[PDB]
């Protein structure tokens, strides 16, 4: 069983930068994002393939926010900027090896645009 | 107006998978069937291959894979116009059929010589077996198979006749269709 833990959140002032970390303990298929706000479902805001070479992101965060991994430990990223009063949201990362990442989610960590 | 036929597909597993099937009676797949394949992830995108006519009947599909690995799965919708008229899934890895070989010449002992139909990094590289066909031109009487598999496709070999070669592959490790056979080059 891989657990995943994301990091990185936190408060940042709206046009700025916000680059999130998500650790997980092996590597994956499927790695994907998902963020969720108050009464709003959790949508999948980036993803990437397993060899990947071919990034997936939300018509709402296109050009916006970047997904990758680094090397050796494997650690989902979500680094975004020029971040929107309206993605204030816990963003999750999951993880999968078949169709869409929802083997794991290990919770995730909440991302708040300033006024 | 039906398909007959359930669509079959074979993978390049670099770029391509061709696509063919068939339906009732003549039919201008270019001019009306739309075939829509899409992979399986979450922000995945939508691709429409314009078909053709393979016979009066049947039809045919080119399917553009930009990177596939082992672990891909597209649904392939036939439309017409508006009218469903098929849905299924393909994946790419279980039906692959290699690129031909190409660049074949020839340079005691003789030199055949060809390229690899795929560059290093892709995995049929690994695992490819080519088999060259040498039969005579003069004589067609007189033919040869030969087994290769070394990274460098070339072959060499040092028997008045005059000579044809065309050299074919496929990935062992993968369970490939044999590819077409490259262009037959010709000699003494
Ligand atoms: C060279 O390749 C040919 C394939 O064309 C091999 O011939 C096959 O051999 C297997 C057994 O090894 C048979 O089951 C097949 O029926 C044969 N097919 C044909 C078309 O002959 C041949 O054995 C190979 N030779 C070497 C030395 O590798
Ligand atoms: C992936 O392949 C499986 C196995 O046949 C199939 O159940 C599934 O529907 C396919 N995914 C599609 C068609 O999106």
């Amino acid at each position: 069983q891989v657990q995943l833990v994301e990091s990185g959140g936190g408060l940042v002032q709206p046009g700025g930068s916000l680059r999130l970390s998500c650790a997980a303990s092996g590597d994956f298929y499927c790695m994907a994002w998902f963020r969720q706000a108050p009464g709003k479902e959790r949508e999948a805001v980036a993803a990437i393939r397993s060899g990947g070479r071919s990034t997936y992101y939300a018509d709402s965060v296109k050009g916006r926010f970047t997904i990758s991994r680094d090397n050796s430990k494997n650690t989902l990223y979500l680094q975004m900027n020029s971040l929107k009063a309206e993605d204030t949201a816990v963003y999750y990362c999951a993880v999968g090896v078949d169709g869409n990442c929802r083997n794991y989610w290990g919770q995730g960590t909440l991302v708040t645009v300033s006024s | 107006m039906k398909v007959l036929q359930e669509p079959t597909c074979v993978s390049d597993y670099m770029s391509i998978s061709t696509c063919e099937w068939k339906m009732n009676g003549p039919t201008n797949c270019s001019t009306e069937l739309r075939l829509l394949y899409q992979l399986v992830f979450l922000l995945s995108e939508a691709h429409t291959c314009i078909p053709e006519n393979n016979g009066g009947a049947g039809c045919v599909c080119h399917l553009l894979m930009d990177d596939v690995v082992s672990a891909d799965n597209y649904t392939l919708d036939l439309w017409a116009g508006q009218q469903l008229l098929w849905k299924g899934s393909f994946k790419p890895s279980e039906h692959v059929k290699p690129r031909a070989p190409g660049n074949l010449t020839v340079h005691d002992t003789l030199l055949l010589t060809w390229s690899n139909p795929y560059p290093p990094d892709n995995y049929l590289y690994n695992h490819l077996t080519y088999a060259v066909n040498i039969w005579s031109e003069n004589d067609p009487a007189d033919f040869r198979i030969y087994n290769v598999t070394y990274l460098e496709p070339s072959l060499r070999i040092a028997a008045g006749i005059s000579y044809r070669a065309r050299v074919r592959a496929w990935a062992q490790a993968y369970n490939t269709t044999w590819s077409e056979w490259s262009p037959s080059t010709k000699w003494h």
